[PDB]
C-alpha cells in the first residue's frame, strides 16, 4: 500500500498549523490536512483528533514528494514530546513515532545527528542547519567555545545563556561541554518565542538553537536589533532530513527526488519563498 | 588496503612534487600544527601521462587520515587518471573521471569535493555531507545581495560577471530556464579557468565572479577581494561509495560525529578560514 502514516510537528516557518475552515472542513491555499489528538481532560487518556491544516517549507516538500514519489499520506502532529530525545532509553517525539512504527517517515525541522540515525535512517538533508548563537546587537561572543560559554563562572557577572532543552541543541551541548551544559540548564526556555522576548528584553545574553530557526528569526526581528554571530555562522553543520524505519523501501527514491529538486533549482525557490529575511 | 581516488582542488586537495629523496616537505597550518601529508600517486600533465608519487593534503586528506584512523582502515591514494571529477559521457553513456574509476573498481572510495547531485546519486552511494556546498560570488572589497541582485538579475555591461567556461556552473546554469538572461551575459564573459577569472577580479576587467563558495573563501583569505551575498544553489560534499559497500553506514556515522564534536569545524579553520 501507498498510504503513509507522517508525522510532523509545528515549527514556524518549516511546519505552520491553521484552523481549518469549521464550515468546509477542507484545507486550501497551500495547506494540506494534518491531525491533531487533544485531550478530553486530565482524569483519562481519552482524546479526539482534530483535523488542522498544515503548511510551510516542509510541508511544500512534503506536497512535491509526495507527487514524485507517488504516495497518499496521512499527517499527523506528535504529541508526545517534540523532535526527539531518548528518556529512560525510550526514544519519544517525531524520532519515538517512526522507530515504533507509528510513521512510516517523520518530516519537519527534524535535525540529523548521529545518535538519531542509530535509530532511524535519515534522507539527504534538504535544508543546512547546525547550532547557532543569537544576541542583541553588540553583544560580543566569539562563539560556542568563548569561554563565557564554556567556563561561564570565571566572568562576574556570569554570561546567562540557554536553549530549548530536549533537542538536538542541548545533546549537543551535553555532549561536548558538561560544564557548560550544567550551568545553562538554569536559563532553559520553554520554546523560541520565550526566549526571543528574554534576549530583547535583556534578561538573557545569547539563545543557542537550531541555526535554521535562528536565521530565520533574524531575518524577521522587528527593529533587526536581535543577530547571529558570526554572520550566521553555523556550528555542528548538519541538516534537516526525513526520518524514515532502518531499512525502509521510500529512502531511495525519496531521496532522488530531493536531490533532483536541487538540481532543477526548485530547493533555492523553496528557500527563497519561504526563508527570506527583511534584516 | 581501500584504494581512494582523489582529484586536485585546493583548498580540499593540494597535490607537490616530492622532495629530491622522495619524501614530502614538512610544513605547519596556520594554527601551527605540521601538515599532515600522503602520497598519492598520478599523471604529471595527446601527451603520455606518466603516473609519479606526489603529495597531497589538506581537508580532504585531513578527513580521509580520521576516517582510517576511526574505521581501522588502511589505504592507498591515487589521483584521478583523466583529472575530471565524473560525468556520463557518450562513447551508451559512461561515467569519466571518479565516478567511473569507482564504478569500475579502481577506487573502493572517492574522498575529494564530490558535489553530491541526483545523476551521481542514481549510480553511487552518498555520506552525509562532510562539508555543505553553494555557489557564492567574489568581487573587490562592491555589494551584491547573491543570486537575486538587480545587478545579475537584469545584467547590463556596466556590470560584468561570469563563471568558469564549460565549468558545473556553466553547464548548471544552462539548465534552468529561469536562468536564461543570467546564462546569456555569462556567456560574453566566462574564463578558461578559476585562477584567471579570480584574477581578472583583482584588476577590475571583471566585477563578479561565481564560483564555489569554499574556494572563493579560501581566496578571499589572501585581502583585496571578497566574498559577498547569500550563498545559492546549495548541497554538499560528500564520500562516494558503490552500493554494495560494507563501509557507507560507518563512514557518514564518522562524518556525523566529527561535525558534532567540532572536528569538522577545525578542517574549515585550518584549511578555508583564515
Ligand atoms: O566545475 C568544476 N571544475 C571545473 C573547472 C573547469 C572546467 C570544468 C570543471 N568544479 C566544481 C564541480 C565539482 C563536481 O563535483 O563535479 N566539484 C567542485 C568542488 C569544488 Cl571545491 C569546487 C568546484 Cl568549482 C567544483
Ligand atoms: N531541530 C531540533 C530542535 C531544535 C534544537 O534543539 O535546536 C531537533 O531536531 O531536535
Amino acid at each position: 500500500d501507498n498510504h503513509l502514516s507522517i508525522v510532523t510537528l509545528e515549527e514556524a516557518p518549516f511546519v505552520i498549523v491553521e484552523d481549518i475552515d469549521p464550515l468546509t472542513e477542507t484545507c486550501v491555499r497551500n495547506t494540506v490536512p494534518c491531525r491533531k489528538f487533544v485531550k478530553i481532560n486530565n482524569s483519562t487518556n481519552e482524546g479526539m483528533n482534530v483535523k488542522k491544516c498544515c503548511k510551510g517549507f516542509c510541508i511544500d516538500i512534503l506536497k512535491k514528494l509526495s507527487r514524485t514519489v507517488k504516495f497518499t499520506y496521512d499527517l499527523y502532529l506528535v504529541t508526545n514530546g517534540k523532535h526527539g530525545k531518548k528518556v529512560n532509553n525510550v526514544w519519544n517525539g517525531m524520532i519515538g513515532e517512526v522507530v515504533y512504527q507509528r510513521a512510516v517517515m517523520a518530516v519537519g525541522s527534524l535535525t540529523i545527528n548521529e545518535e538519531r540515525s542509530e535509530v532511524v535512517d535519515f534522507s539527504v538533508p534538504f535544508v543546512e542547519t547546525g547550532i547557532s548563537v543569537m544576541v542583541s546587537r553588540g553583544t560580543q561572543v566569539t562563539g560556542l567555545s568563548d569561554k563565557k560559554f564554556q567556563r561561564p563562572h570565571d566572568y562576574s557577572p556570569p554570561f546567562r545563556f540557554g536553549t530549548v532543552p530536549n533537542g538536538s541543541t542541548e545533546r549537543n551541548i551535553r555532549n561536548n561541554y558538561p560544564y557548560m551544559h550544567q550551568y545553562m540548564t538554569r536559563f532553559n526556555q520553554r520554546g523560541v518565542e520565550d526566549a526571543l522576548v528574554s534576549l530583547k528584553t535583556g534578561k538573557l545574553d545569547a539563545f543557542i538553537y537550531d541555526a535554521a530557526v535562528l536565521n530565520y528569526k533574524a531575518g524577521r526581528d522587528e527593529g533587526c536589533k536581535l543577530v547571529t554571530i558570526g554572520s550566521g555562522y553555523i556550528f555542528a553543520t548538519t541538516g534537516y532530513g526525513i526520518a524514515l524505519q532502518k531499512g525502509s523501501p521510500w529512502k531511495r527514491q525519496i531521496d532522488l527526488a530531493l536531490l533532483q529538486f536541487v538540481g532543477d533549482g526548485e530547493m533555492e525557490e523553496l528557500e527563497t519563498l519561504w526563508l527570506t529575511g527583511i534584516c | 588496503r581501500l584504494k581512494i581516488v582523489t582529484i586536485h582542488q585546493e583548498p580540499f586537495v593540494y597535490v607537490k612534487p616530492t622532495m629530491s629523496d622522495g619524501t614530502c616537505k614538512e610544513e605547519f597550518t596556520v594554527n601551527g600544527d605540521p601538515v599532515k601529508k600522503v602520497i598519492c600517486t598520478g599523471p604529471n600533465d595527446g601527451s603520455p601521462r606518466h603516473t609519479v608519487p606526489q603529495c597531497c593534503y589538506g581537508f580532504c586528506i585531513d578527513l580521509l587520515i580520521k576516517l582510517a584512523r576511526t574505521m581501522n582502515f588502511t589505504y592507498e591514494v591515487h589521483l584521478v587518471a583523466d583529472g575530471k571529477f565524473g560525468t556520463q559521457e557518450r562513447v551508451k553513456k559512461e561515467w569519466n573521471g571518479m565516478m567511473g574509476e569507482l564504478l569500475s573498481g579502481q577506487a573502493d572510495m572517492i574522498v575529494a569535493p564530490l558535489t553530491i547531485n541526483n545523476e551521481r546519486a542514481q549510480y553511487i552511494e552518498f555520506s552525509k555531507p562532510f562539508k555543505y556546498q553553494g555557489l557564492t560570488i567574489l568581487v573587490k572589497k562592491t555589494r551584491i545581495t547573491g543570486i537575486n541582485d538587480p545587478r545579475l538579475r537584469n545584467p547590463s555591461d556596466k556590470f560584468i560577471y561570469a563563471t568558469v567556461k564549460q565549468s558545473s556552473v556553466d553547464i548548471y546554469f544552462r539548465r534552468q530556464v529561469e536562468l536564461s538572461t543570467m546564462y546569456r551575459h555569462m556567456e560574453k564573459h566566462n574564463y578558461e579557468s578559476a585562477a584567471e577569472a579570480i584574477q581578472a577580479v583583482r584588476d577590475n576587467k571583471l566585477h563578479a565572479f561565481i564560483w564555489d563558495s569554499a574556494v572563493l573563501e579560501f581566496e578571499a583569505s589572501q585581502c583585496d577581494l571578497v566574498t559577498t551575498g547569500e550563498l545559492f544553489f546549495r548541497s554538499g560534499f560528500g564520500i562516494g561509495m558503490r552500493k554494495d559497500s560494507p563501509w557507507k553506514q560507518n563512514v557518514s556515522l564518522s562524518i556525523l560525529k566529527s561535525h558534532e564534536n567540532g572536528f569538522m569545524e577545525d578542517l574549515d579553520k585550518t584549511w578555508v578560514r583564515y
